[PDB]
């Protein structure tokens, strides 16, 4: 049936321009009333409407983003394009393009969405993480602070995979510096603190950086 | 612009439950309202269009009614796959607004978090920064409040936190908060406190440590 | 607002 797919750069620098493409199939921007819109979603936020373009080249944008967006269509390539200028870190989000049915009720909705593309705005370059210990002291907790890496993602395991119960690897946060910081903790029995050894295995492939950090009191 | 208010914003349920959810428009949008279910990692999925019509392929349990300014989405018997976030969108006026969303998670008994505070490492102090993190382990519901305090001064704008997904086996959440200071500032103070507020705690819990003690 | 009406309204 109808399927759409967004493409472009997952990483963009503040100020630079973001160009995204929506490639679809199963329909054509030639069928009268058909629309293709753009919707974005900041990590942990709600959906935000961006713009819509129809078969006649009819166009509409978000009043708030109006002087920063330009939407077009190529009916030969069956693609829609969105240009967003002077992006800042608040533009980091997942961008979705979608299909809108045309006059045959059913135009009142976006019926088919692409899976979206994650774009991150950072003035940063690839960088490996520094791995710090979160020392412990009934249930006890300990962990690893995987700080200042770029870009995502990073992998963490405990005791070379042999430890999975009680583990909680949290979602990374984008610090104001442009670098990520993530936390991984495992909860255990205080009595095991002195005989068992806990080591987190950190792997940031983007920078070819591997660290094994043993953690104790 | 046209504001769409979704209610409730978050809601907990169990399989086989009957739930109804609402979306209020500040202005009449006729029947031009759509409902979407969005599972984590997955994009929005059309359930209801034109406010009351079930989208082809969508389970019959979903239903929608409303017109003008009031709209509701009902799930007669909710399934495991219905634990997601729901949104309403109006396509009557430009721009085409979306509501803030209703997050539907799994109910389990109220569990207070286990709290742990982690002083920064000596190795990181050299970098010139000090990160102290606070752990809230296995709690429910999801709302928790973390307040950082250095020598009883309330910290603001210098901490970041992230929450895990609701656990598959025990339906709990876990949170991590990080307070970032400069090495100099960390060494200028003594008490580091992480205060946690949450439904399972009658009174707010505080975990602290004195920097050189 | 003097809010614009959608293409199909």
């Amino acid at each position: 049936r109808i399927t759409l797919k967004e493409s472009g750069p997952p990483l963009v620098k503040p100020t630079q321009t973001l160009t995204l493409t929506c490639s679809f199939s199963g329909f054509s921007l030639s069928d009268f009333g058909v629309g293709v819109g753009w919707i974005r979603q900041p990590p942990g936020k709600a959906l935000e409407w961006l713009a819509i373009i129809y078969s006649d080249d009819d166009k509409r944008y978000s009043p708030s983003l109006n002087t920063r967006l330009t939407i077009t269509k190529d009916t030969s390539k069956n693609q829609v394009v969105l240009v967003m200028t002077r992006v800042s870190p608040v533009d980091t989000a997942t961008y979705f393009c979608a299909h809108r049915r045309g006059p045959t009720g059913p135009v009142n909705a976006m019926d088919v969405w692409g899976q979206g593309i994650t774009v991150t705005i950072s003035s940063t370059s690839t960088k490996g993480p520094s791995v710090f210990p979160l020392a412990p002291s009934g249930t006890a907790a300990l962990g690893c602070l995987v700080k200042d890496y770029f870009p995502e993602p990073v992998t963490v395991s405990w005791n070379s995979g042999a430890l999975t119960s009680g583990v909680h690897t949290f979602p990374a946060v984008l610090q104001s510096s442009g670098l990520y910081s993530l936390s991984s903790v495992v909860t255990v029995p205080s009595s095991s603190l002195g005989t068992q050894t806990y080591t987190c295995n950190v792997n940031h492939k983007p920078s070819n950086t591997k660290v094994d950090k043993r953690v104790e009191p | 612009a046209l504001q769409l208010t979704q209610s409730p914003s978050s809601l907990s349920a169990s399989v086989g439950d009957r739930i109804t959810i609402t979306c209020r428009a500040s202005q009449g949008v006729t029947s031009a309202l759509a409902w979407y279910r969005q599972k984590p990692g997955s994009p929005p999925q059309l359930l209801i269009y034109d406010a009351s019509s079930l989208e082809s392929g969508v389970p019959s349990r979903f239903s929608g009614s409303g017109s003008g300014t009031e709209f509701t989405l009902t799930i007669s018997t909710l399934r495991p796959e219905d634990f997601a976030t729901y949104y309403c969108q109006q396509l009557h006026f430009y721009p085409h607004t979306f509501g803030g969303g209703t997050r539907v998670d799994v109910r389990r008994t109220v569990a207070a978090p286990s709290v742990f505070i982690f002083p920064p490492s000596d190795e990181q102090l050299k970098s010139g920064t000090a990160s102290v993190v606070c752990l809230l382990n296995n709690f429910y519901p999801r709302e928790a409040k973390v307040q950082w305090k250095v020598d009883n001064a309330l910290q603001s704008g210098n901490s970041q936190e992230s929450v895990t997904e609701q656990d598959s086996k025990d339906s709990t959440y876990s949170l991590s908060s990080t307070l970032t200071l400069s090495k100099a500032d960390y060494e200028k103070h003594k008490v580091y406190e992480c205060e946690v507020t949450h439904q399972g705690l009658s009174s707010p819990v505080t975990k602290s440590f004195n920097r050189g003690e | 607002e003097l809010l614009e009406l959608d293409k199909w309204a």
